[PDB]
This record gives C-alpha cells, structure tokens and sequence, in this order.
C-alpha cells in the first residue's frame, strides 16, 4: 500500500512498500589454540616412533 | 566510494569466484585484458564499480580479489584461464597438498603454515583502499579447506579488521554431486567457528541448484560449470547494489541492517527467477507479476524449504531489467492475498525494493537465455532452519558411532570440539524455533 | 607421486603384470617411449612414472625379493626392460615360505638396501603422496619382509599414505601348509601400518576362474589376469583426469571410518579370461548388477552376510552418467539394509572416459564391508588347527621366534574379527 | 519394489495399511530411521517434514499434511474460521466460539453472554457443560491448558425410540493432488441413555464419545448406527433422506474447510508430497441443520469399515503415487 523512501537515478530506482506495521577471541588466544593442536600432533607422532622403537 | 575485497577459499570458492568475476567483467564492459573502454577516468577514480576494481596507470582494471587453495589444481586454471591477464600472481595463492576433506587438517595443520601468507597478501589489497568496508568470502561447507581454513581466516580478519563487515557465500553440501562422506562434520564445525565472525551469510544448497539446472535448463547431468554460472548470476544480483548506482544496500553494513535484525540468525534465503534455457526456441517473456510470484515457489529457492511454515524478519526484492514500482506493488498486492506470508510481530510486514534498468547479462555460450526482466528475493525466513535440521541429523548419525573422528583427532583437534560445535548448532535451531513459532 | 614396491614371488608377478597393463593404457612401450594419440594418457603419468632423459618414462617401482629367480623372469619378461636397473634389490638365500626369515633374519639383512632405493626415488618426487605394495601373505619374503618394509617406511615417512594389494592364501591354491601362520603374522602388521589393504583372495580368484570363466585348471597366470585388471581399475582415477579430482589421502579418509577397519573387498565386471575376446558390451544395469554380485568379488566373502561401511565404484568407457547415477541409486534403494545407516550416502561413484584394453566398458568395485571378517575367520581356523598342536612351529623358533608372538597374532586378528562384528549389528 | 517406514505404532488405521502394503509383495518395510523410503507413515508429534524430499532417486510421500494442525486443534480452528474471509465471523455452520486463556477474548465472550441473558433465550455453553459463565471460567483456570468456550446446541435431533443424542463421524481423505475424497460410509456415534434437557451434570447423555458410553449396545451394536439404518429412519420418521437433509451440508462444510487452508498446506510444487486422513465430527439439530464440532488429524475408524477404508487409502493416496504392475469415495469437486 504505502510506498516510501522513493529514490531515483539514471541506473534505476529503489523504494520500500509497507503492508502493515509491527505489534571475539584475540590473536594471542588464536595462536594458542593452533599451537595446542600442534603439540597434540607432536605427542601422537612421538608415541608412534616410541612404539616403532620398541 | 568504499572498496570491497573478495576472498575465494577452496575449490568451490575459487571456481565460483571465477564465474562471478567473469560475469562482472561482462556487466561493466571490462575485457579479459583488464581494459575498460567506457572508463574515461584513466589511472583511477571512485565510481561505483571501483568498489570491486582498482585501476593501474596503464588503465587496467584489476579485481580486488584473493584466491586461496591448499592445492594448485584449480587455481592453476585461473593462471592459465581466459582472464589470466585480469589478475596478478600475488592474488593467487596455492599450497602443496590439500586438507583431504578434513576440517581439522585445513584449520589446524595446514591452515597454520599459510595463514600468515594469506593475511599478508590480503593486507596488500587493503592498503590500496581509501575506505575499506569489509570482505566477501566464498567457500564450501564440505571441503576441508573451504570449511577448515575459512574459519581460521574469518577469526583473524575479525582481529586484523575489527570494524570491518564480513559476508559469506557458502555452498551447503549435497550428496548428489559431492564425492566425500564426512562433509556434515566439516559443515557443523566451520559454522560453529565462523558464526560470531560472520555478519550475513548466503547459503546455496547444491541440491537446489542441481535440480534447477535439470528442471528449468533441461540439463540431464549438471556439471560444476553449469552450477557455477547460475550461482554467479544470483551472487551478481546480490552485489549489484555495491557495483552500481542506487540507494538500496549500497554498503555491506546495510545488508546487516536490512536483512539481519538478530545477529546469530544471519542466513537469508535467496530466491531467483526466471531461469530459462538458451536452447529453448520459443519463450513467452515473463512479466513482473509472474517472476515476483515465482519468488515464493520453493522450486526456485537456493535452499529447498517451506517459507509458509515459518516467519519472516525481512524481505528484499532486487529486480534487473524492464521494471517499474507500479507493476511491483500491483504484483505484491496480488501475491499477498494468495500466499502465506507471516512476519514476526516485532517486524513490519513490508518489502524493500531495488531496481536496476539493465537486464541480467548472460555469458555467451552459457545455458541461460537473455530475459527482459529478472528478480532475486532475499528473505530472512526461519524456514531455512530446515537445512540446519537436515545437516545436524546426518551429523548425529555419524558421531553417535564416532565414525571418521580419528581423522580429525589425528590432526590435533580435540573430540570435545565436535560436541561443542554440535551444541552451538542445537542452540541455533532453538533460536529459529523461538522466532518461528 | 606414488612409489611402488613389489616383494616376493607373488608380489613381483602381479606387480609386473600391473605395470604391463597400465603401460599399455598410457601408451608406453617396453622400450619406455610414449606412443599414443591422446594427451589424456600423459596428464597424470607422473603419478607412477619418472620422466627420464629422452622421451622415455620409467616406472617408479622397486622390485624386492630374497631370491633372484622371479626377478630374473621379470627382467626377461615383456616389459622387463622398462624397469630401472638400480631398483632391482635381491638377496640369494631365499625365505622358504618362512615369515620369520623374511621379517627377522634373512630379510632384515637386506631391508636397508631396499630403503636406500625408496629414499632415492622419494627425493626425486615433487610431492610424494604415498606408497603401494604388492605381495602375498602366505609366503616368506612378500609376507615377512614386505611387512618389515611397511614398518620401516612408516618410521621414515610417518605422514604418507600406505596402501597394499595383499594376496590371501587358500588351501585351494596352496604352496605350503604354513601359509595360515605367515598370513596371521602378516595381518597383525597390516592392521597397524597400512591405510588401505585390498584383500585379494586366491580362493575367490580360483572360483572365478573355475565356476565363472570355466577354466578347468587355472594357473597363477589366469589368477593374475584378474588381479592386474582390478589394480588397473582401482588406480584409474589417479592415472587419468576426470570429474573426480582424485587424491590418495582423500580415499583413505572417506573409506575408513575406523583406523583398523581398512580391509577392502575388490570387485570387477565384466569378468573375463585371458585372450578370450567377448564381443557383447554390457549395459549399465548389467555392469551395476554384476559388480555388486558376490561372484565378482576378489575376496571370498558373501557381502549379504555383512553390511557395507563405505563403497567406491568406478565405471570406465563411454556411457550415460545419468544412467549410471540411476542404477547406482537403484541398488542402494533396493537393498538399503546392507548399507549402514550411520554413514549417510556412503556409496560414491565416478566415471572415466577411457576404457581398459579389450573392453568397451567396465566397472571396478571397492567395498569396505563387515563381511570381510569371514576371510579373517577362515585364516584363524586354519591357524588354530595347527597351533593347538604347535605343528610346523620349529621352522619359526629356529629363526628366534617364541610361541607368545603367535598367541599375540592370533589374539589381535580375533580382535579385528570381533571389531568388524561390532558394527554389523549397529 | 517400493519401500516404507512406520513411525506411529498406536495407529490402528495405518497398522492395517502397512499390513495391506506388505501383502501385495511389492512393498517392503524398512527400519524406523532408514532414510531411503518411498512412503512415511509418520508420527503424530514432531514429524520431521524438513528431512523429506531430499533423497536423490526417491519419490517420497508422507501420510500427514504439514500445517494441517491449524484445522485439527480446537483453539486453532476457532481462530482459523474467525480470521479467514472465506469462512468469516458470520459462519452459519460453526457454533459461536471464543478462545479463553487461564489467568485472548474473554471480554468478547461476556459481551455475548449478556445478550443471551438479557434476551431470555438458551444460554448454555460447553468447554464441562454449564449455563453459568462463572462456573466455566473457574474450571478453565483450574485445569491449566488453553480451552475453548462454545455455544451448546440445546435442541439436538433426537433418535427414536430412545430420545437419544448422537454425533456424525465422516472420514475424509485428501491425496497429493488435493482431491477431497469423502468416504461414503460414515457412522453415528449415538448415546444409549435418553437426552436430559434440565440436568447438564449427567454428561453420559450429553457427550457421545464411544469411550464414555462403554445401556451400551441396547439399540444398535456398540452405540454405532451406520448410514443405511439412519437413512431408513429419516425416511420413515421425517420423510426425507440422509443425502438431502444432512449430507449436502456435510459435503459443503468439508469442502469449505479444506479449500480455505489449501494454499497453506498444498504440496503441489514441493519436493515431497503429502496426503492425510481426516475425521470430521458433525452435530445435527432438530431442524436438520448440520453443525461442525471439530476435525481430527489422526482419526480412528470403525471396526466394520477398517477393511474397506484402509484398502481405499492404498488405492487413491499411495498406489496413485506408486503404481503396481466402483469407488468407495465421493469426490467433492472444486
Ligand atoms: C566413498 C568413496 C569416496 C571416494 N572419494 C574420493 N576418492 C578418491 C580416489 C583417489 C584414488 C583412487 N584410486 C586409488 O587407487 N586409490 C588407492 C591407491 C580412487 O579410487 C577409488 C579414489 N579421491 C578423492 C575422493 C574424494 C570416491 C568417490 C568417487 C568414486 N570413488 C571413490
Ligand atoms: N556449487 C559448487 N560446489 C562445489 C564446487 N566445487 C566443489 N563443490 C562442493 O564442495 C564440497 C567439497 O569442498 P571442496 O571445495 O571441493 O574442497 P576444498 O574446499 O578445496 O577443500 P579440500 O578438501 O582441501 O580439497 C563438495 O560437497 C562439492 O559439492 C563448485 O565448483 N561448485
Ligand atoms: N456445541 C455443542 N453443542 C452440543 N453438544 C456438543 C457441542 N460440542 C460438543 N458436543 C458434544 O460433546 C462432545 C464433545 O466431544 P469433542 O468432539 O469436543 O471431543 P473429542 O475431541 O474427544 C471428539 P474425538 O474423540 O472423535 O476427537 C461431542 O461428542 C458432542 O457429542
Ligand atoms: N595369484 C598368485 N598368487 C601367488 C603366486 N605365487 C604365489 N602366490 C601365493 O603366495 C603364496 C606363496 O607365497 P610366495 O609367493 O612364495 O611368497 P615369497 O616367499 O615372498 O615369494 C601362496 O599362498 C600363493 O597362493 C602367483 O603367481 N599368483
Ligand atoms: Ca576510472
Ligand atoms: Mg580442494
Ligand atoms: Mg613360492
């Protein structure tokens, strides 16, 4: 029904039609998560080479 | 004018990115060698198209884009592509071995050894910006790179560029074209880690695009080339306001304001029409009423769901071609009395309309026919939660047996992150429920 | 790149046969020179071949044995000249079908020499992805030394993929009575140090040659025709470009939900005998029906006695990918009970335009079924029958082994059996 | 060979359907959580509609219409009829009703209660049945859940011999094409005890539920009069037929209700399909004017009619979608 905020230009035009009214982590933490995962990888790899050593 | 940087991650992001930039060049009249005959301001300027392009003294118009993949296969086809001259080496980043469809491998393992390089190449573009508003990130949910590395990148960008907005164009996984089995894991994981860092994300279910290519283009077996061309058209409709003169969605912040009242619920449903085959000889051109009515057919949505059994929080209509406000309001009035369009009580039942007189451009030799008028509806409906429900169910079936979990644990990730991610998704489904019913 | 290894009599004979088949597909002659018509044959030839000075491609293969007998037959074989001469690493004593000799004494004396060739090949790779081994588990060298190599390759390359094409022993096709011992000791190693093990059962190969191919008395040659055809089949996606952006690691990830359960059932269709050209091409429904049939399984196990964890299917030749998609979706929907429901969409399919030599179109099957336990149970019963009386055990204790290590191998394999049974009722 | 799943064990209707399907030798039953099905006989609560129609190479069908609950809930039905212009506040065949919440349109209800009292006419209502508004509002607040207040038809048509009250149950089947099929065999769930006009406390002759009644089995077997008998009674006693005097109004009400919600539940262009069996409860007054009481989304059939109806569902709703290698329904055309 009600058309509002009609704006026109050479490229086109835009508007709004209303039918009815209503009724973060830091760089420190990130580098810590990534390195904590790297240690867990290094531990698993160490256990393998330890197992293979046996 | 304020610049926008596009980021393409993984196979899906890169190939889709190529389709988009190919389409952008055709729309703005930019040639493969970067030259733009219509641009009379040689060496620079601050027109609307400069949001996505920067200019050299030689008059070349280069995309403000960065391609990144942990494997050189796909990006190499960009280096040797028809638009090879368009970009320059520093924009194209490639690794040695991929993430093997593993989120943890793309996030923690391989993600850590290249994240600094990418941010550096991104920072190079950011320095060429007088006023950067944010980023457009293209990636898949299924891929290890698209899921894993993107979430890591989104985290750092929120740190390195706090005041900047960040939009997503995500490919929701579909078994019909996917070749991996652990994509539900990667999807839940990347969504969980990315949620707080993304302001607005447009999901595109390959299932929907796949069937649209079968149903409306009569392609028996759609390839990624078929899907990406059609996807790029939708993306173009969404980003047209950033690349052309207008007053609706002229900056990234306005996407949040117009489509996203609640931060966490930032997944607008896209619906596009008309999709006509190019090899279709006789085609009766569709009117404003017909294409606008097609925006409420589930068979035209980027994600298959039922908006009737949900609630709207916002709705934008983006037309391209021969369209005028009078015909739109007449079409809206008819559709309103014939369809179930329930808005939330704390939102006005209305439509923010945007029109661009230039009809939608199609790539020569493509599958799409040139139409007199097209439309893309961006509606934030709770009905899109059905996609989360489908995905979380697949996740639960696999995680109940801890299947494939050892692959993620073996990359340094803790098994607790699976459940913590699943819990966040459980909270998300609840948020949709509260608003929806 | 992939580094190929072949150990023992069986390993070298299927290995040589494998290189013979794919060399023809890639257009490579015994001389080593390329002579084809399609660039598709060379787009991914680097995976298995090193490019030498001139226009000649050399297999990235390493031929191992404790006896010069078989390796001399290879070098004098059809494509005997193609192999790099330095990659011929052989002892003189032999292994006498003794796992102990191959793994601890005779083979340990030679294993270091082999690794030197592996390292020299690896250092030539731009980006080594993994390894593959061809061998039997019933003998001594391929079984004993083969698993020794795997263990040491993992120590030096702990982040690379390790695949194996393991030939399983069978009383129907048997050289010695101690084959169940060698196999049981070998499986113990394969469960730990391999990402993929393609279980190739001589019982199945024999029955296929006899019941289906109607060969009254099959030789090892008839058996190897099936192995080479299957191996060319599974490696198709790696050796030719297609829609599937193939990658060694990705297959291992998507096929193996649990690390120990990585023993696959190979399959092939249509089944063909040596030289016998059959002129009727199979329809897509026929390819799909046969490749899933138990008669076409290279592992003597009834898939109906178990459930599929994951399945990989690769069709070759010019055909409607739509028709393939329909027939594959048909099999699943018709027999959805034989697929676990806790892995959604666990059947993936691909299509290569290039067919194998002699056939207009074919289909290769790789199934991770819980029915594979029947194979391990079979070896276990043969093992126990002798071990309860400690029979033929002096051949091993003489090489320094103890009865405990046999009890451990028996136990670990029984754990693998019960582990496969755990998911058959899930 | 089609496949289906059962997720509602308490369904007497679809227990027969599953039995019938398996007996054709062309339908196989899968496990509950097996997603590779063609037909889903789903649960009554929390039916996952969002997971339907996403299985490639499988035409999927469910025995429930999503959103049809708006018709099959007493609180929802009143809102549906009142707000829908197709039915309107001035609906002739639906009793005057209002939505009441425990401590809304309570003030609106009292407005009508005054006209009934200050007009000296029938002012009896139902949730318990009472003529005093105070006795009702206190009862709703003491229960806990939401309740609907509705006008009580003080002048019902009474069967003779016996002077008995009754209600009519019609079974309606809406297939995937939204063809509204009315099962020709309905049933009168009668009262065995004579209708007492004065005492509303005795709810044994006011409420005609098959459970409450079970003078049970005096006039007819199981307090269930089928159409052939009731039709004969109308011809002998009132000189008319069931078709004209009542069934025309029934077919009108059924068709009107489903035409209203059609655009809200239709699966015409959806990725999955839906059908559903409804149970319409009617009430006839002494002037042979039909009133709608409610609608049931998960109705139970009559023992005599299970064999015929359940077979019917297979024919038009299931086999129509999944074919195999005179009609009992009346098609209400629209
Ligand atoms: C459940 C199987 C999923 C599997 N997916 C992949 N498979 C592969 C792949 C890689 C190598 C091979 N070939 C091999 O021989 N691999 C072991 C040496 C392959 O054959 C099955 C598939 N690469 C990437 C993906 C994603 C797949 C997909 C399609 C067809 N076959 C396998
Ligand atoms: N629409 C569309 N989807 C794609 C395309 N490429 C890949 N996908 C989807 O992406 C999912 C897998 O992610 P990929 O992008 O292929 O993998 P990745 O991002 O490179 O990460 P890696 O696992 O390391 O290779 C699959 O489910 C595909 O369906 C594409 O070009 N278009
Ligand atoms: N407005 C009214 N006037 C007179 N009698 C009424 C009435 N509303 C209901 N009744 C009688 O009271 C009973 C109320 O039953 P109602 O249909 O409300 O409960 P119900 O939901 O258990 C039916 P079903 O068990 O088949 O779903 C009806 O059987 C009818 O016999
Ligand atoms: N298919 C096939 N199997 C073989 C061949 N040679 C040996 N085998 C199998 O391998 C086992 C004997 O092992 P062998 O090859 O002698 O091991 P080696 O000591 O390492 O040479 C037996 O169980 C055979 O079934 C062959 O040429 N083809
Ligand atoms: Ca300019
Ligand atoms: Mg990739
Ligand atoms: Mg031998």
């Amino acid at each position: 029904m009600e058309v509002i905020e009609l704006n026109k230009c050479t490229s086109g035009q835009s508007f709004e039609v209303i039918l009815k009214p209503p009724s973060d982590p830091s760089l420190e933490e990130i580098q810590k998560k990534l390195e904590a995962a790297e240690e867990r990888r290094k531990y698993q790899e160490a256990e393998l080479l330890k197992h293979l050593a046996e | 004018m304020r610049e926008c940087i596009s980021i393409h991650v993984g196979q899906a992001g890169v190939q889709i990115g190529n389709a988009c930039w190919e389409l952008y060049c055709l729309e703005h009249g930019i040639q493969p060698d970067g030259q733009m005959p219509s641009d009379k301001t040689i060496g620079g300027g601050d027109d609307s198209f400069n949001t996505f392009f920067s200019e050299t003294g030689a008059g070349k118009h280069v995309p403000r884009a960065v391609f990144v993949d942990l494997e050189p296969t796909v990006i190499d086809e960009v280096r040797t592509g028809t638009y090879r001259q368009l970009f320059h080496p520093e924009q194209l980043i490639t690794g040695k071995e991929d993430a093997a469809n593993n989120y943890a491998r793309g996030h923690y393992t391989i993600g850590k050894e290249i994240i600094d390089l990418v941010l550096d190449r991104i920072r190079k573009l950011a320095d060429q910006c007088t006023g950067l508003q944010g980023f457009l990130v293209f990636h898949s949910f299924g891929g290890g790179t698209g899921s894993g590395f993107t979430s890591l990148l989104m985290e750092r960008l929120s740190v390195d560029y706090g005041k900047k907005s960040k939009l997503e164009f995500s490919i929701y996984p579909a078994p019909q074209v996917s070749t991996a089995v652990v994509e539900p894991y990667n999807s839940i994981l990347t969504t969980h880690t990315t949620l707080e860092h993304s302001d607005c994300a447009f999901m595109v279910d390959n299932e929907a695009i796949y069937d649209i290519c079968r149903r409306n283009l009569d392609i028996e077996r759609p390839t990624y080339t078929n899907l990406n061309r059609l996807i790029s058209q939708i993306v173009s409709s969404i980003t047209a306001s950033l690349r052309f003169d207008g007053a609706l969605n002229v900056d990234l912040t306005e996407f949040q304001t117009n489509l996203v009242p609640y931060p966490r619920i930032h997944f607008p449903l896209a619906t596009y029409a008309p999709v006509i085959s190019a090899e279709k000889a006789y085609h009766e051109q569709l009117s404003v009423a017909e294409i606008t009515n097609a925006c409420f057919e589930p068979a035209n949505q980027m994600v298959k769901c039922d908006p009737r059994h949900g609630k709207y929080m916002a709705c934008c209509l983006l037309y391209r071609g021969d369209v005028v406000p009078k015909d739109v309001n007449a079409a809206i009035a008819t559709i309103k009395t014939k369809r179930s369009i329930q808005f939330v009580d704390w939102c006005p039942t209305g439509f923010k309309v945007g029109i661009n007189y230039q009809p939608p451009t199609v790539v020569p030799g493509g599958d799409l026919a040139k139409v007199q008028r097209a439309v893309c509806m961006l509606s934030n409906t709770t009905a899109i939660a059905e996609a989360w429900a489908r995905l979380d169910h697949k996740f639960d079936l696999m995680y109940a047996k801890r299947a494939f979990v050892h692959w993620y644990v073996g990359e340094g990730m803790e098994e607790g992150e699976f459940s913590e991610a699943r819990e966040d998704m459980a909270a998300l489904e609840k948020d949709y429920e509260e608003v929806g019913v | 790149e992939i580094v190929h290894i072949q150990a023992g009599q069986c390993g070298n004979q299927i290995g040589a046969k494998f290189w013979e088949v794919i060399s023809d597909e890639h257009g490579i002659d015994p001389t080593g020179s390329y002579h084809g018509d399609s660039d598709l044959q060379l787009e991914r030839i680097n995976v298995y071949y090193n490019e030498a000075t001139g226009n000649k491609y050399v297999p990235r293969a390493i031929l191992v044995d404790l006896e010069p007998g078989t390796m001399d037959s290879v070098r004098s074989g059809p494509f005997g000249q193609i192999f790099r001469p330095d990659n011929f690493v052989f002892g003189q004593s032999g292994a006498g079908n003794n796992w102990a000799k191959g793994h601890y004494t005779e083979g340990a004396e030679l294993v270091d020499s082999v690794l030197d060739v592996v390292r020299k090949e690896s250092e030539s790779c731009d980006c080594l992805q993994g390894f593959q081994l061809t061998h039997s588990l019933g003998g001594g060298t391929g079984s004993g030394m083969g698993t020794l190599l795997i263990s040491k390759i993992r120590e030096e390359y702990p982040d690379r993929i390790m695949n194996t094409f393991s030939v399983m022993p069978s009383p129907k096709v048997s050289d010695t009575v101690v084959e169940p011992y060698n196999a049981t000791l070998s499986v113990h190693q394969l469960v730990e140090n391999t990402d993929e093990t393609y279980c190739i059962d001589n019982e199945a190969l024999y029955d296929i040659c006899f019941r289906t191919l109607k060969l009254t008395t099959p030789t090892y040659g008839d058996l190897n025709h099936l192995v080479s055809a299957t191996m060319s089949g599974v490696t198709t996606c790696l050796r030719f470009p297609g829609q599937l952006n193939a990658d060694l690691r990705k297959l291992a990830v998507n096929m193996v939900p649990f690390p120990r359960l990585h023993f696959f059932m190979p399959g092939f269709a249509p089944l063909t005998s040596r030289g016998s050209q059959q002129y009727r091409a199979l329809t897509v429904p026929e390819l799909t029906q046969q490749m899933f049939d138990s008669k076409n399984m290279m592992a003597a196990c009834d898939p109906r006695h178990g459930r599929y964890l994951t399945v990989a299917a690769i069709f070759r030749g010019r055909m409607s990918m739509k028709e393939v998609d329909e027939q594959m979706l048909n099999v699943q929907n018709k027999n959805s009970s034989y697929f676990v429901e806790w892995i959604p969409n666990n059947v993936k399919t691909a299509v290569c335009d290039i067919p194998p030599r002699g056939l207009k179109m074919s289909a290769t099957f790789i199934g991770n079924s819980t029915a594979i336990q029947e194979l391990f149970k079979r070896i276990s019963e043969q093992f126990t029958a002798m071990f309860r009386r400690k029979a033929f055990l002096h051949w091993y204790t003489g090489e320094g082994m103890d009865e405990m290590e046999f009890t451990e191998a028996e136990s670990n394999m029984n754990d693998l059996v019960s582990e496969y049974q755990q998911y058959q009722d899930a | 060979m089609y496949t289906f799943v059962v997720r509602d064990e308490n369904s007497s209707v679809y227990a027969e359907v599953s039995r019938l399907l398996l007996a054709t030798g062309q339908w196989k039953r899968l496990r509950k959580d097996n997603p590779r099905f063609n037909l889903m006989l789903g649960e009554r609560n929390r039916l996952p509609f969002g997971r339907l129609g996403h299985e490639p190479g499988l035409v999927q069908l469910v025995n429930y219409y999503r959103g049809a609950d708006k018709l099959c809930r007493k609180a929802s039905l009143v809102k549906l009829i009142k707000t829908s212009p197709e039915l309107s506040e001035s609906c002739t065949w639906f009793p005057e009703s209002y939505v009441i919440y425990p401590t809304d349109e309570r003030e609106v209800f009292l407005a009508a209660y005054n006209r009934r009292r200050e007009g000296r006419e029938g002012n009896v209502w139902i949730a318990l049945i009472s003529s005093e508004a105070s006795e009702l509002l206190d009862f709703i607040d003491e229960q806990g859940q939401v309740h609907v207040i509705q006008k009580y038809l003080e002048k019902p048509l009474l069967l003779e011999p016996g002077h008995r009250k009754f209600d009519i149950r019609s079974w309606v089947l809406v297939d995937h094409l939204y063809n509204i099929y009315l099962y020709r065999e309905g049933v009168l769930r009668t009262s065995s005890e004579p209708y007492n006009s004065a005492n509303f406390q005795d709810k044994t002759c006011h409420l005609t539920n098959h459970c409450i009644q079970k003078n049970y089995g005096r006039y007819e077997e199981g307090n269930e009069m089928f159409f052939e008998e009731f039709n004969q009674y109308l011809m002998d006693a009132l000189n008319t037929t069931l078709e004209n005097s009542i069934l025309l109004q029934i077919k009108h009400i059924i068709r009107s209700c489903l035409m209203c919600i059609e655009p809200a539940i239709s699966t015409k262009h959806l990725h999955y399909q839906s059908f559903q069996l409804f149970g319409f409860d009617f009430m006839v007054d002494e002037e042979l004017k039909v009133w709608l009481i409610e609608v049931n989304g998960a109705p139970a059939c009559a023992q005599k009619l299970y064999a015929e109806l359940c077979q019917g569902i297979v024919d038009v709703a299931i086999s129509s979608v999944f074919p195999l290698a005179t009609s009992i329904f009346i098609k209400l055309h629209h």
